């Protein structure tokens, strides 16, 4: 492989969710690439530390289609696989109209609601987290 | 072999490749001595337009570009000699050739709407979702795909548990017909879904061989050893309506 | 703009755990850490003491390690504010 030139982090990484016992991380479209890191980091903390202030983290992924973001499905798979303290509950919301579904969306929908699970993991993705189709119900979720 | 260009659909750029014409197999390779395709002929049709589109019988259509129209004639003559040594030719418009033969974008755009038409009853979406405007749909469902290509079509990696498990249930390649045939049987309404899946024309009558094909698919649902003879005996003793014959706290709820 | 930014920051209100009258006129103040208080080594904070009724904020380097549950400041009696803080924290209650 070729060699790369790296210019170090510019993030200035605010992490105020550690300041709250319960946090709701909402990711939308392209604005969900960082959360992978975040999620992994969080679970790693919950693995090594014991008296953490954030007792429960909710990750509301909202996307039209998971195209170009299928890797995030495997990242979430590993995140929930290593979450031994049930710190993170993930909720995926596909907002694509059913009339415009691609192959992946149709397969995910049927494996979610018209094809039986195996161990509460969808046969297509493999996630205990439930995928929902439509606009996320934010204020009923908050109540 | 000789250097030329290969098309990859309306939205993709052409690739400069090389063509080697062996009798048993014609090999299109990359410029880095990397083989891209090796099509073997079993004793297919060709269309000319600068462009030469060979329509594989059960594989992806292959469109090659020529340096010149006379160069197109020379390359076509060489390829025809090599292929006939181990035979239908036609001519159509360039746009007609591009939008007629199976391309990747066109195949995906057809398969998505075909799947939506199939599973409209489950998705609770009206059948007016899109237009599947038959024979080309049958060809698209017939095309068997390698594991990597199929996983790419479904947006998965070649070594994912879902694709590997369905390949194990389907077994070297896989066609979408067998894929969804396994899927629907593993999904009473299954009989209606399978019947409407084999009703390409939409008239509602599986004429002669689609009934036996559906019987064989439902046998592929149920693992057995005497499959063919048992299915034949069942069909003989028995003979849609064919379905009847065969049967004889957190709040997360999206709008 | 600087005053508006200073207003924008939310000044936490905290309580002291222990006060020591260290020799050479030093005050060791160990006080309760706010819940989401994350800092690195060598960082400094600002403090105010309303027991003086002055609302002055003065800077002091955090002498406690980040792994500690509390925050420590070693304030030198250099002038009026520091001496007044020392004498007011000299007595208990
Ligand atoms: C980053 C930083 C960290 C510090 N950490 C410590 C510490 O850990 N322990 C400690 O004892 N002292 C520390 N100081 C010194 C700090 O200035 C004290 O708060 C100061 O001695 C308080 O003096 P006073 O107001 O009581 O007396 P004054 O007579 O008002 O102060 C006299 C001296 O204090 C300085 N001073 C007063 N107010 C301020 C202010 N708001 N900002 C900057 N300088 C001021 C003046 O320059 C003057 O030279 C630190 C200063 C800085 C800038
Ligand atoms: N932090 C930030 O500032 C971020 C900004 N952006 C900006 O957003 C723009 C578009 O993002 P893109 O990558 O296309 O994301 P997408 O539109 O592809 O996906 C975002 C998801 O949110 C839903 N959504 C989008 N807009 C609205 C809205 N107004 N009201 C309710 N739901 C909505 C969409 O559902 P549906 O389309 O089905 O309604 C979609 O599922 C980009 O130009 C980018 O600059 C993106 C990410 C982070």
């Amino acid at each position: 492989y070729p060699k790369l030139y790296l210019d170090g982090p510019f993030g200035e990484g605010h992490q105020e969710w550690h300041k709250f016992e319960v946090s709701v991380l909402v990711g939308g479209g392209i604005g969900v690439t960082p959360f992978a890191s975040i999620l992994k980091d969080l679970v790693f903390k919950s693995s090594v530390s014991c008296q953490v202030f954030c007792k429960k983290i909710y990750f509301i992924w909202v996307t039209r289609t998971q195209r170009q973001f299928e890797w995030l499905a495997d990242i979430i798979r590993e995140v929930e696989e290593n979450d031994h303290q049930d710190l993170v509950s993930v909720h995926i919301y596909i907002t694509q109209l059913a009339e415009k579904f691609d192959l992946r969306t149709t397969m995910l929908y049927i494996c979610e609601r018209h094809f039986q699970k195996v161990l509460n993991r969808s046969l297509f993705t493999g996630l205990r987290s439930i995928t929902h189709f439509g606009r996320p119900p934010f204020e009923p979720f908050f109540n | 072999g000789m250097e030329a260009l290969e098309w990859q659909g309306h939205k993709e750029p052409c690739r400069p490749v090389l063509v080697y014409l062996q009798p048993g197999q014609i090999r299109v390779v990359d410029g880095r001595l990397t083989v891209l395709r090796t099509i073997q002929l079993q004793p297919v049709n060709f269309v000319l337009s600068r462009t030469l589109l060979l329509k594989i019988p059960k594989e992806y259509d292959l469109v090659l570009l020529f340096n010149l129209e006379e160069e197109r004639q020379a390359l076509v003559e060489n390829l025809r000699g090599a292929l006939k040594e181990s035979i239908q030719e036609w001519e159509l418009r360039e746009q007609e050739l591009m939008r007629a033969a199976v391309t990747r974008e066109q195949r995906r755009h057809l398969l998505e709407t075909f799947f939506r038409h199939l599973f409209s009853q489950v998705l609770d979406i009206n059948q007016a979702d899109a237009g599947t405007l038959s024979q080309k749909v049958r060809e698209a469902l017939t095309c068997e795909l390698s594991r990597a290509e199929f996983a790419e079509s479904l947006g998965l990696k070649p070594q994912d548990m879902f694709v590997e498990s369905m390949f194990s249930l389907a077994d070297g390649y896989l066609s979408f017909r067998e894929f969804l045939d396994i899927l629907v049987v593993f999904m009473e309404e299954k009989s209606r879904l399978m019947f409407r899946m084999y009703d390409f024309d939409g008239n509602g009558l599986i004429s002669k061989d689609e009934f036996i094909r559906m019987l064989r698919s439902f046998i592929e649902i149920s693992n057995n050893c005497l499959s063919k003879a048992q299915l034949a005996e069942v069909v003989e003793s028995m003979f849609w309506e064919d379905f009847h014959f065969m049967l004889r706290l957190l709040f997360t709820e999206a709008h | 703009g600087d005053k508006l930014v200073s207003l924008s920051r939310k000044k936490v209100e905290i309580s002291v755990v222990k006060a020591e009258l260290l020799p050479s006129g030093v005050t060791h103040l160990r006080f309760q850490r706010p819940q989401g208080f994350e800092y690195k080594s060598g960082q400094w904070v600002r403090i105010a003491c309303l027991a003086l009724g002055t609302t002055e904020y003065h800077p002091f380097t955090l002498t406690s390690a980040p792994h500690e549950d509390t925050l420590s400041l070693h304030i030198r009696a250099a002038g009026p504010w520091t001496t007044r803080l020392r004498e007011i924290y000299s007595a208990p209650t």
